[PDB]
């Protein structure tokens, strides 16, 4: 009995009220809520920000998500040191997003576009890609560098 | 409870704002006074004297104007109706389909209440000339394209399409794509093979544009 | 409720008695109960308006404060406070 | 410990972006001749020079 | 020059509006800022 939610959502781990900019004030919230807390009355949701881009794709999606992922990459890497320059960052987020869904760089997500079986069996895989391409009788082409 | 109820009538009123400004950029004809009203006029029109709002009387009709029927040669006015109870079933969707039958037009759109079930999913995409659209009241509060990061998405006709392919001299498709059922996609109601010009702003040279098709 | 029966000293659990009565007894040994069971575990600003709070009071004076809430188009919600009782009040 | 971790990140990042180039159409395209972007960085200027 | 939409020139208006894009603006803004830079040095000679 002394457990169940009286009010609020089933998301937030905790929140904080902090001093924003020079003299102003605002809050930061830890949770997966997003739109619901944006839909939550009492706050202007026009200008906001959220982490874990993949979920941002589930609300704003595509472009806005691509603009967010290049925003966070630039930020955290502009602190510790040196410079990665603006050019190289934009191309990294573009080749991931351009298909219309955010995925990549991982063996589960590395197969999206590329139809070449040898280069995919090169980076990471052994048995499956060779037998799978034989089953479905794939053809494709020899094109790329590797 | 008076408190939580006035929260919902402000919700639906702002939800009425969203579906209003949405029908404007599609090329259809309205005025700035149609999308802009205070709480006063809203309480008089769609809310009774008892203090409890209504549902079915919110239904209206709008048409296109000028260039909208020029640029896109095939188009016309539509018919929008609302829902009743969160539970979805055959019910009033029958006469809704019937309403589309004799009144023709293009796409009847209706805003949900709370829950969606496969019952109402019996037939979504019907009729030979056209189809319909589904929207939830929850998800709709403020417009996404106007929010922060989402830039202007400009839809173009078949004319500009083939010319764009005559610029870089390219075969069709093969361009950066855009998924459908995507909250931005379904917002503007894009069909198969429709190119939308996107103007984005990030700081290197500043403003620049790119093209993305719709799969 | 965490009770105990004397002698054997094991535990007491509620058992449904026949025809309307609710009782309890220790398991696998003769005993009978209940008695009544119980368990417990743990200002410058001023305005003129009519005060809804009434004992003998009927006070004239009141306090108020202004802030914007909800939507931008959504009107102002005002909070009222009374001099005598010091009661907080909220209405839009 | 950081020395052994250094090789994993950059490598797996490469194999994705490994094949890319810039044609005479100024559009950067892939091995499948699909166009990922019309102009590089919205400018076309190389950060090297 | 200028290219409006598809296979059409614009006229004497949208230059400021620039809703048609077509990019190449990186080339335009470079010439602009370069010109105004000389202007800033020129107007500096005025006050001097
Ligand atoms: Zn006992």
């Amino acid at each position: 009995l002394p457990d169940v939610v009286v009010k609020g959502l089933p998301d937030i781990s905790r929140a904080v009220i902090n001093i924003r900019d020079d003299g102003k004030r605002e809050l930061l919230v830890e949770g997966y809520g997003l739109r619901d807390v944006m839909c939550t009355d009492g706050v202007i949701g026009s200008r906001t920000t959220t982490n874990h881009v993949l979920e941002v794709f589930s609300v704003l999606g595509i472009e806005a998500a691509r603009y967010s992922i290049i925003r966070e990459i630039n930020y955290t890497m502009s602190n510790h040191g040196m410079s990665v320059d603006p050019r190289h960052i934009q191309l990294l987020g573009d080749v991931m997003t351009y298909k219309g869904e955010v995925l990549g760089i991982t063996r589960f997500g590395l197969s999206k576009m590329r139809d070449s079986v040898l280069q995919l069996a090169s980076f990471e895989k052994t048995t499956d890609h060779l037998f799978d391409a034989a089953f479905y009788m794939k053809k494709d082409a020899v094109e790329g560098v590797s | 409870m008076d408190q939580e109820n006035e929260r919902n009538i402000s919700r639906l009123w702002r939800a009425f704002r969203t579906v209003k400004e949405m029908v404007k950029d599609r090329g259809y004809f309205i005025t700035q006074e149609e999308v802009e009203l205070p709480l006063e006029d809203f309480k008089a029109k769609y809310c009774d004297s008892m203090g409890r709002p209504q549902r079915k009387m919110m239904s209206f009709q709008a048409n296109p104007t000028e260039e909208s029927i020029s640029k896109f040669p095939d188009m016309g006015s539509l018919w929008v109706e609302f829902c009743d109870e969160p539970s979805v079933g055959v019910k009033t969707m029958k006469t809704f389909v019937i309403h589309i039958q004799e009144k023709n037009f293009q796409t009847g759109i209706f805003v949900y209440q709370n829950n969606i079930t496969p019952s109402a999913m019996k037939l979504v995409p019907s009729i030979p000339p056209a189809t319909i659209e589904t929207f939830n009241e929850a998800a709709l509060v403020v417009n996404i394209t106007h929010h922060e990061l989402v830039p202007k998405h400009i839809r173009l006709s078949s004319d500009e399409k083939r010319e764009l392919l005559k610029r870089y001299r390219l075969k069709e498709s093969q361009l950066p794509r855009i998924q459908r059922a995507d909250p931005v996609a379904l917002y503007l109601g894009l069909k198969r093979g429709e190119v939308v010009k996107i103007i984005r702003k990030s700081e290197t040279s500043g403003r620049y544009a790119s093209y993305r098709i719709c799969m | 409720m965490l009770s105990f029966c004397p002698s054997c000293n094991n535990m007491l659990l509620i058992t449904s008695g026949d025809s309307g009565v609710y009782t309890l007894a220790c398991r696998s040994c003769p005993y009978e109960f209940p008695i009544e069971g119980i368990e417990i575990y743990d200002n410058v600003d001023q305005t003129k308006t009519q005060c809804p709070n009434y004992d003998t009071c009927g006070g004239e004076s009141a306090y108020f404060f202004q802030l914007q809430i909800r939507s931008a188009d959504e009107p102002m919600t005002t909070f009222y406070k009374c001099v005598n009782c010091g009661h907080r009040w909220k209405e839009n | 410990v950081k020395t052994a971790e250094t090789g994993y990140m950059s490598r797996r990042l490469m194999k994705s972006l490994e094949d890319l180039s810039c044609q005479y159409d100024n559009t950067v395209r892939t091995s499948a001749n699909g166009i990922v972007q019309f102009t590089y960085g919205g400018d076309g200027l190389d950060p090297l020079e | 020059v200028r290219y409006d939409n598809s296979g059409c020139l614009v006229k004497r208006e949208d230059l400021n509006k620039a809703e048609y894009v077509d990019q190449y603006d990186a080339e335009r803004d470079f010439y602009h800022s370069l010109r105004e830079y000389i202007n800033g040095k020129a107007t500096a000679l005025a006050n001097l």
